[PDB]
RNA sequence: UAUUCUGGUGUCCUAGGCGUAGAGGAACCACACCAAUCCAUCCCGAACUUGGUGGUUAAACUCUACUGCGGUGACGAUACUGUAGGGGAGGUCCUGCGGAAAAAUAGCUCGACGCCAGGAU
RNA sequence: UGGCCCUCGAGUGCAAAGGCAGAAGGGAGCUUGACUGCAAGACCCACCCGUCGAGCAGGGACGAAAGUCGGCCUUAGUGA
């Protein structure tokens, strides 16, 4: 009949991407079902918010032979220029 | 077979016929009274 | 007069026409054909009208077949009302042509009456065409 | 209106402030449907007072 | 769907997998009973490595014990045995319980009632 | 005229004899050989059979339910199944989980057993008899056959049944074609078209 | 130390899948058969369970082969576009410098790599 | 009720979207973590609100054990 309701965007998708840093805690994607899956060093949520254990650089891989995981592996930071 | 819920399946069941046949079949009777059966029959 | 039976919502985007189509460009149905040269909107009338006028000037000539439909529906507000509460009502029903679509197929003719009868089609249509022979 | 909130009580608590370090009457609340459920609700559940994992009944 | 009783079990064994992850500190013992053979096997998932495996296929158990057909409860026990010693020789201790698609329960139970009495964590 | 129960009735005999060994002494040298199969293990095997009664009706009137468990007992000498309906149809007037029919599988020795009481023994003390239809397989070597009333079976008394019920019989065999199957059955004694 | 084969067990991946044809029984894996105190079926020793037999590669799995299907997939060119302009009443067209598909065909594909036990050389 | 072929097209209390096949879908057994005390760090952000959470102690549930459990596949179901 008559339109004109919406909503606020929800602030969902990645937040920290590929070969980036991230604390512990840390959030790397707010999704709404799972378009990500939880790899190694990574913890899932209630909402499947996918978080960080580790500091390190996160990566995104192919969880095979469709879907996507994202994994935090840690780095080594000694080249110092 | 599970114990007390299945009607007890008497193994030895002895068909007699009215042709004074015996033989053995089984079921939960011991005995079956028959006078119509597979060999005579008005079939074959 | 070609429609679609059924859609969900009613109200459609005008869109954009953009570019050639490259898919509805060969002449595979029947030997003479109307190809559309100009980038535009036909309604089922205009479309019912360069039928009628090609069928019956080729007459004891054969087989037509239209290579269009208009599936997009098209809404329109009504005179003395004011702009606000609400998109209109879909009036009629229009098929997108780009360049280089065919329109109309033809056999069944020699190439003289195909020739006059494309033409008497062509001149109900909104766009410039072309007349094209088959490879 | 049919579905509640109730209020879940120590069993075990004894309201006259007891002796010991930490006194008072553990209530817990949450909701029932009482068309579904006419049993008055019994459920086990944590006492900070009692230190234990009480059981807890219902109040009217 | 497979209703092979082979791909029912090995679909059971990757269903229990999902959650029993063999680490360095907590090896996965992993079960395979097969119709005439008990075989078991100690793996750290990370390094993707056997540390220590005991079978009825070695002459340990087979100069001890034998059977006609299928493995008895006791060919399982000598064989919790053998595995508790041979791992409490590497130095490991805590491991966690792969029953690999075989329902707790026969030589599988007695198999893991055995390892504990013999000082292997699980 | 090509009579197969002149097999069954030949001398008197024993149940386990009968069908168990009737099964590895005859018919599967017979089917080897008719065949020609180049292994033993190839031979149709009676896997079970399942029987099942589809009564809508004693839903409504669980007693119904009850009576007709127990008679399928008798007969069968097994305690039935219930089963329920999985969805929700308008025109049967049924709703999820009501219970419908009554089922029961048949396995191992009571299978044959109870093919026996079938074939020998209810099968002829049945109504107006021709022979059952030869085209009743599904095209994958599994035999199907319908018994408009269960006064069959002697076990089931005929003054104590309150109504007549009716029963469906089905056949499973490792039997991949309709012939194999059907020499299997006929050769079992079984009384076709 | 090698190599070969069987069974277990994983990781990587282009996701190695179906089909047709062939191979395997000494060992190994499997079914087959038999009996049911641990346990087991909303009914059924079918499954799952304990204890025997000694049959068979039929099914299964396994190993080799093959483009029929399936899966994968370019180079080029075109569509599109970033930026600098130009034409058209407009719908929209064109140029220069830079990026560059999809589809389709040509090809590719009947996995790769590791540990353990057990034989054989 | 039996069986063969297609393999995710059904379902998931209720909209739609995104998820989910030996499952987040269907069933069974035992329950009350629909806990107390908290919390590194993150996301969202005018403010006010809102969301995720490794980890620690207490006292438990299930499980042989590893472990999982601070309501619910997620996002509405609210009021300083
Ligand atoms: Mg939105
Ligand atoms: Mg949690
Ligand atoms: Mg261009
Ligand atoms: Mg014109
Ligand atoms: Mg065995
Ligand atoms: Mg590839
Ligand atoms: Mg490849
Ligand atoms: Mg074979
Ligand atoms: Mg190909
Ligand atoms: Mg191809
Ligand atoms: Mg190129
Ligand atoms: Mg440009
Ligand atoms: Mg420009
Ligand atoms: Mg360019
Ligand atoms: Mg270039
Ligand atoms: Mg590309
Ligand atoms: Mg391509
Ligand atoms: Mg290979
Ligand atoms: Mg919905
Ligand atoms: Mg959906
Ligand atoms: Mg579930
Ligand atoms: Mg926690
Ligand atoms: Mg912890
Ligand atoms: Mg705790
Ligand atoms: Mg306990
Ligand atoms: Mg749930
Ligand atoms: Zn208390």
């Amino acid at each position: 009949t008559k339109n004109g309701r919406d909503s606020k965007g929800q602030r969902l998708g990645v937040k920290i991407y590929g070969d980036q840093v991230a604390k512990p805690g840390a959030i790397i994607i707010r999704q709404r079902g799972t378009k990500f899956h939880p790899g190694k060093n990574v913890g899932i949520g209630k909402d499947h918010t996918i978080f960080a254990l580790i500091d390190g650089l996160v990566k995104f891989e192919k969880y095979g032979p469709d879907k996507k995981k994202v994994s935090v592996y840690p780095r080594e930071i000694q080249p110092e220029n | 077979r599970k114990s007390d819920i299945h009607p007890e399946f008497r193994e030895d069941a002895k068909v007699y016929c009215n042709g004074e046949l015996v033989m053995t079949t089984g079921g939960t009777q011991k005995d079956y009274t028959v006078e119509v059966w597979s060999g005579n029959h008005p079939f074959y | 007069m070609l429609s679609p039976k059924r859609t969900r919502f009613r109200k459609q985007h005008r869109g954009r026409m953009k570019g050639i189509s490259y898919r509805g460009n060969r002449i595979c149905f029947g030997r003479y054909a109307l190809q559309a040269l100009e980038p535009a909107w036909i309604t089922s009338r205009q479309i019912e009208a360069g039928r009628r006028a090609m069928t019956r000037n080729a007459r004891r000539g054969g087989k037509i077949w239209v290579r269009i439909f208009p599936d997009k529906p098209v809404t329109v507000r009504p005179a003395e009302t004011r702009m606000g509460s609400g998109k209109g009502s879909p009036e009629y029903w229009v098929a997108v042509v780009k360049p280089g679509r065919i329109l109309y197929e033809i056999s069944g003719v020699a190439e003289n009456i195909a020739r006059r009868a494309v033409a008497i089609a062509a001149s109900k249509m909104p766009i410039r065409t072309q007349f094209i022979i088959s490879g | 209106d049919v579905r509640v909130k109730v209020i879940l009580e120590c069993t075990g608590c004894v309201r006259k402030s007891v002796n010991k370090g930490s006194r008072g009457v553990s209530r817990y609340i949450t909701q029932k449907n009482r068309h579904n459920t006419p049993s008055r609700l019994e459920l086990r559940k944590f006492c900070p007072y009692c230190y234990k994992h009480t059981i807890h009944g219902e109040i009217k | 769907k497979a209703h092979t009783r082979r791909e029912d079990r090995t679909a059971r064994h990757v269903r229990i997998r999902k959650k029993v992850e063999g680490t360095p500190e907590r090896p996965r013992l992993c079960v395979f009973r097969s119709n005439k053979h008990l075989y078991v096997q100690v793996i750290d998932d990370t390094k993707m490595h056997t540390l220590a495996a005991a079978s009825t296929m070695q002459k340990a158990i087979s100069e001890n014990i034998d059977y006609s057909a299928g493995p008895t409860v006791e060919v399982a026990q000598k064989i919790g045995e053998m595995i508790a010693k041979s791992c409490l020789e590497k130095g490991i201790t805590k491991v966690a319980f792969d029953r690999g698609g075989y329902p707790y329960h026969g030589r599988v139970k007695a198999l893991a009632d055995a390892a504990r009495e013999h000082g292997l964590v699980f | 005229a090509a009579g197969t129960a002149v097999f069954v009735d030949k001398a008197e005999a024993e149940t386990i004899n009968r069908l168990k060994t009737n099964y590895i002494e005859k018919m599967v040298p017979l089917l080897k050989e008719e065949f020609s199969y180049s292994n033993i293990l190839e031979v149709p095997k009676v896997v079970k059979i399942v029987v099942n009664c589809g009564i809508g009706d004693a839903s409504q009137n669980a007693k119904g339910l009850d009576a007709a468990i127990n008679e399928l007992a008798l007969i069968t000498g097994q305690r039935p199944v219930k089963t329920k309906a999985k969805t929700s149809i308008a025109g049967f007037k049924v709703r999820e989980g009501m219970t419908l029919g009554i089922a029961v599988t048949l396995r191992g020795n009571l299978m044959y057993s109870f093919l026996d009481r079938l074939i020998n023994l209810a099968l002829p003390r049945t109504r107006d008899f021709q022979g059952v239809n030869p085209n009743s397989f599904d095209g994958h070597g599994n035999y199907s056959v319908g018994f408009r009333e269960q006064s069959v079976f002697p076990e089931i008394k005929p003054e104590i049944v309150g109504k007549a019920r009716g029963m469906d019989v089905c056949i499973t065999t490792t039997a991949k074609t309709d012939k194999e199957a059907y020499k299997l059955l006929s050769l079992m004694g079984m009384p076709f078209r």
